[PDB]
């Protein structure tokens, strides 16, 4: 558990949750 | 479509992008991690207002800006 999960939103990356 | 901000996630630009309106209907403690003042991506001024802080506009200087984020 480290660089696996990531909350994007706003602007930076694609889909936020799953 | 392609107003400015996005519904929940980024990259896309919502399905209905007729009019770009900075609608902020936090209603009650808002829902998710909010957005950049929901710049827009919806219909035209249908009534809105009253509590909900919205600035409706049919584009034309609604989104033209440097970037959304700001380190």
């Amino acid at each position: 558990y480290r660089g696996w999960k990531h909350w994007v939103y706003y602007t930076c990356c694609p889909d936020t949750p799953y | 479509i392609r107003c400015f901000i996005t519904p929940d996630i980024t990259s896309k630009d919502c399905p209905n992008g007729h009019v770009c309106y900075t609608k902020t209907w936090c209603d009650a403690f808002c829902s998710i991690r909010g957005k950049r003042v929901d710049l827009g991506c919806a219909a035209t001024c249908p009534t809105v207002k009253t509590g909900v802080d919205i600035q409706c506009c049919s584009t034309d200087n609604c989104n033209p800006f440097p970037t959304r984020k700001r380190p």
